[PDB]
RNA sequence: CCGCACCUCGGAGAGGUA
């Protein structure tokens, strides 16, 4: 129905179909974090890691 | 049951070599083909119908609507549609003449000229709401009219009246009363009262076959009128037809207020102002009805866009139907634009003083007014005689 | 305070969809289901919010009983003999309040109580405006087939049972067929009431 | 077995029978839900239960038997009115149904009207056949009702007989006697024409007035104090015209005593949907009540309806002063009171 | 969410390990 989403951008409560599609630590593999690199596409926003 | 008797019967009748003869109204699907639909089916898709190869469609220029009768077979092994072997008549018609018509998109629009009068003449208790109608706002060919009314005003006995005139006055004009999104029981009680075609689709199958049934019949209108004839369409859907098309209308991101989208409104629109009054020939007049004050704005929405579409309002005040007076009908509301091109110069001065008199007076005041004067006589012309 | 929701419940509202109540009702449902599905082994969580700047709480609620069913919603006697055993069973109304647990993600079920609401508040409306147009024998097509219940079909986003006691013993319906029925009577069934259907 | 006979019994016998049954204890409750409780025992031993009331339709189709002992305002134990039996007897406002009721069931909250035992007092054979109010043709009053405390009464009808159908207005300014003048028309009414339905109907009233009127003159008093809101002096106001044009259609005399000449005015200008007029009146605010007014006339095919309205002028507000103008245009009767002789006693 | 204003989960190639 077009009437959830005029709701949706009314609030700023999230309402979506979130799916899992986190980057995950494969098995058996492990270490420490040395290094983080973000590259964003010109004229998206950038976020607060970034 | 009766479709796969009479598939048999076909069957057995084309063994022996005898000639299989069909109708139907053709439907041309997207990918070239199309198949001849059934009217007492109200033109739905059938295990039984006749394929139309495009290869007859390219060599008579045929479209969406046309009426094709002629030679059926029945399919052979991998088939199962009947094949068009010869068409015998386009549109009741021979096919020479229907090659050189000219296309509806291309008919130059007029306003309405011949006057097409509702009253009966009999002096019957029941010609009442037809006089009203045609002192407040008479109709003509080819006009594009709105029936406002909010529910339980009258719109069932009103559109009865209206469809008996026109049957009576009128038996050579094509009336048709599609009915989208009703009651079954008042669609076979419509079908066994009024003299002509009646085609409907009920709630009970989604707004797809709606669509479907308002396109066959506005195709078969404009071909209709495109072979010079008078077709009257009486839809009291025009609301829930709107409904339908913002309901299968895929979703933009642009929602107006109360739910209707920004490209819903295009196909019944386009549905409404299709009807006007040729100079060539023919003419085609919709009457619709819409539906205000249901308790959702998305209909409030509706009527607002539409209002500045027709050229023609009926409007019907609850408090009149309330008070159980028929025709309840808002004489201040109604009106016709244009109207010195349907009516006489005598007969628009008498209808100006009468509107001049009824208005001060209030809707009650002026609604038993106007009926206790056309109770003294049969006619309008003793009351019009009588008033000056 | 909490502004966001504040700001829903005032705008949203007032249009014949949330009646200042119902909307807190549903809102609270969809927190208290929210809460439940948090938990693993804790069910049967509520709560109640009926103010506009007044916040939320979250007080988990248990069974009274007197037997031991349900171990993780049960509670016994003794905890409300403090209120000199006026707790009679069948009411479970008592516990001390636990912290809150508010997020943005717990809105994807709220919004679907939601709008599950605002249906069944629009099938309200179909069934007063059938009220307002009855007195007519009506046809309707059966969906599924229970037990000592069927259904009925008019396609107003309105719906019809009939029970089976006022039916027919010989004839059993079957989804598609048109049956008819006159209604006389709404019973207040839960999650809802429903027009109730009968022929004898 | 009747709901008006165990609404007019007393507390403390209806907490012993329902003692005697062996219900809930009775003392720490209503006496509504004794009532219900009982009925609702008495329905599960297997006797029958029956009722009355005056039927309000209301606007989604069903009715309800609205109770004379309560004013007519809407209770717990009101009578549902299927619009099966209203379309079916062709019942409208006004009429009195009699039969047999039986307790609601699990989730409903009104009494169900299975067979109506009398209709109007009368049988229903009689009354499925009948004559509207509106095809009776009206008549200038003929019988005359003699109103000979007595000295207000000999006054009245030196000055202005009333009779059958009479349509009088008494003009009054405020403290010259419209209470003792008042208490005595209607014991007047009341002696003189005991057969005559009188019904006093008070609007915004203080409740000591209400009870002392109530339980001095020998006859219904439907009243409504300023406890109660304005659409409920309205919807009373409707039910007694109602039902006194049912009664006069059934043939009967009704004397409607109506004082409410202002409260009532008050009443529809402030529930009548926004047109202004001097004094703050809507064009279609004075309409309802000249209805009201012009309802009471003589039948010649049998029955009268007589109302006797009390007017309030030189209340200091100019609103009073247009609806008592508007309101002397639609009778034909004034009785003028002079506050002169009334402040020398 | 419709209008501010009080009178009676796949294919190819390259490198490597055994």
């Amino acid at each position: 129905t077009p009437e959830e989403k005029l709701l949706r951008a009314i609030f700023g409560e999230k309402a979506s179909d979130v799916k899992d599609s986190s980057l995950r630590v494969p098995n058996g593999v492990s270490g420490t974090v040395i290094d983080v690199q973000v590259f964003t596409r010109d004229g998206v926003e950038k976020d607060k890691r970034a | 049951r009766k479709q796969d008797i009479i598939f048999a019967i076909l069957k057995q009748h084309a063994k022996s070599g005898e000639d299989i003869f069909g109708d139907g109204v053709l439907e041309i699907l997207q990918d070239g083909f199309g198949f001849l639909r059934s009217a007492d089916s109200s033109y739905l898709a059938g295990p039984d119908d006749i394929y139309v190869s495009p290869s007859q469609i390219r060599r008579f220029n045929l479209r969406t609507g046309d009426t094709i009768s002629g030679k059926i077979r029945p399919p052979k092994e991998g088939e199962r549609y009947f094949a068009l072997l010869k068409v015998n008549e386009v549109n009741f018609d021979k096919p020479e003449n229907a090659r050189n018509k000219i296309l509806f998109e291309n008919l130059t629009p007029l306003h309405a000229n011949s006057r097409l009068r509702m009253e009966r003449g009999n002096g019957s208790t029941e010609d009442l709401t037809a006089r009203v109608l045609d002192l407040a706002s008479p109709i003509g060919r080819g006009q594009r009219g709105l029936i406002v009314a909010p529910p339980k005003a009258g719109k069932t006995m009103l559109l009865q009246n209206i469809a008996q005139s026109i049957a009576y006055n009128h038996p050579d004009c094509v009336l048709m009363v599609l009915l989208i999104d009703e009651r079954p029981e008042e669609v076979t009680e419509m079908q066994r009262l009024v003299k002509g075609e009646v085609v409907a689709s009920t709630f009970d199958e989604p707004a797809s076959r709606h669509v479907q049934v308002a396109e066959m019949v506005i195709e078969k209108a404009k071909r209709l009128v495109e072979h010079k004839k008078d077709v009257i369409i009486l839809l009291d859907s025009i609301t829930r037809l709107a409904r339908a098309y913002n309901t299968v209308v895929p979703a933009s991101g642009k929602v107006l207020t109360g739910g209707v989208d920004a490209n819903a409104l295009h196909r019944p629109k386009r549905f409404f102002g299709a009807a006007r009054n040729v100079e060539e020939g023919g003419s085609l007049t919709i009457i619709a009805t819409a539906l205000i004050d249901t308790g959702s704005k998305m209909d409030e929405v509706i009527y607002e866009e539409f209002k500045g579409t027709g050229n023609m309002e009926l409007h019907l005040s609850r408090k009149i139907a309330e008070k159980r007076v028929f025709p309840a009908i808002d004489y201040n509301r109604s009106g016709t634009r244009k109207e010195e091109l349907l009516t006489t110069q005598e007969e628009l001065q008498k209808m100006w003083i009468l509107r001049k008199i009824i208005h001060p007076m209030g809707e009650i005041d002026a609604m038993e007014f106007l009926i206790n004067k056309l109770a003294m006589t049969k006619t309008n012309d003793d009351f019009f005689e009588m008033m000056k | 305070m909490n502004k966001e929701i504040l700001a829903v419940v005032e705008a949203v509202s007032n249009e014949k969809a949330l009646p200042r109540e119902k909307i807190f009702e549903a809102l609270e449902s969809a927190l208290a289901t929210a809460t439940k599905k948090k938990y693993e082994q804790e069910i049967d969580v509520r709560v109640q919010i009926d103010r506009k700047s007044g916040d939320f709480d979250t007080f988990r609620r248990w069974l009274v009983v007197d037997e031991v069913t349900q171990p993780t919603k049960e509670i016994t006697l003794e905890a409300a003999r403090y209120e000199d055993e006026s707790l009679n069973l069948g009411d479970y109304v008592e516990d001390q309040i636990e912290s809150v647990t508010f997020d943005r993600i717990t809105t994807q079920t709220a919004k679907q109580v939601i709008v599950q609401k605002v249906r069944e508040a629009e099938r309200a409306m179909v069934v007063d405006q059938f009220r307002e147009h009855e007195g007519e024998i009506i046809t309707g097509v059966v969906k599924k087939v229970n037990r000592d219940n069927i259904s009925l079909d008019l396609g107003n986003n309105a719906e019809a049972v009939i029970l089976r006691e006022d039916m027919l013993p010989r004839e059993n319906f079957r989804p598609g067929d048109r049956v008819r029925g006159v209604l006389y009577s709404v019973r207040p069934e839960a999650r809802g009431a429903q027009l109730f259907v009968t022929r004898s």
